[PDB]
């Protein structure tokens, strides 16, 4: 209930992420593929959807975009 | 205290050495694999047991990919499996890995 | 080479059928090893080595030690 301002690598919260996928194991790949994409962007080749920070790591962008709900996944 | 990003490898085994004198790595045991699998972190373990240790193309390709700042290449062909395949074929056991459907292949 | 496998199989079947006891017991260990070659594609010809394979050079390496 009371989030109490989380910071850094615990942001964004894991519970708000877990809700998007079926299980955390899905969320891992669901993020990691978006991380793989934003990795590709610097060289789909979609850009950073949520506002990218000063030197934010690909992982954090993916998790922020999953927290923003800007992606969908397909259970193989 | 001991650290190793990369360094000088052994000739006999193709995994980093042990000890601070030879600038070795640090031993990733079975019990760590058990825990990785208990987490269910296939990618971490499969990264630890391929490019981080064995695969000669793997280590240089991942170093190259890291310094270039590109996607990490998917670790394909571990040295251990080549060793065990060649070693089993040395004891006159024909081992061929079949796909779900179609014809079989060599690893390279 | 001078061996038809299905004969040994069908003989084994009547041996385990009729010869119940010690001979069925000795036939029981034979059943698997014999019946393998019918259900499997590989022949029993590969048990005898005309050619012997050689493990790669680097798995049995000759490198000079310090000194």
């Amino acid at each position: 209930s009371a989030y109490d301002t989380p910071l850094g690598i615990t942001n964004p919260p894991i519970d708000e992420l877990l809700s998007r996928a079926s299980s955390k194991y899905a969320l891992v790949i669901y993020a990691a593929k978006r991380a793989r994409q934003i990795n590709d962007y610097y060289n789909e080749y979609v850009g950073p959807l949520v506002e990218p920070g000063l030197q934010e790591k690909p992982l954090s962008i993916a998790l922020r975009e999953i927290h923003g709900d800007l992606l969908e996944h397909t259970e193989g | 205290i001991h650290a190793r990003s990369t360094g000088p490898y052994s000739m006999i085994t193709q995994q980093p050495l042990g000890g601070k004198a030879q600038f070795g790595g640090q031993r990733f045991g079975e019990m760590e694999c058990w825990a990785m699998q208990a987490y269910g972190a296939a990618y971490t373990l499969q990264e630890l047991l391929t490019i981080k240790s064995d695969d000669t193309v793997g280590r240089v390709k991942v170093y190259e990919a890291i310094v270039k700042g590109e996607n990490i290449p998917e670790p394909g062909i571990p040295e251990s499996f080549k060793v065990l395949l060649k070693e089993l074929q040395s004891l006159c056991l024909n081992v061929e890995v079949l796909s779900s459907d179609g014809a079989a292949i060599e690893m390279r | 080479e001078n061996f038809d496998i299905d004969a040994e199989a069908e003989s084994l079947r009547e041996v385990i059928r009729s010869g119940k006891g010690q001979k069925k017991l000795r036939a029981l260990k034979r059943l698997k090893v014999v019946a393998a070659f019918q259900q499997s594609g590989n022949s029993p010809m590969g048990m005898v080595l005309d050619a012997v394979p050689v493990i790669p050079p680097e798995l049995r390496p000759m490198v000079q030690l310090d000194g």
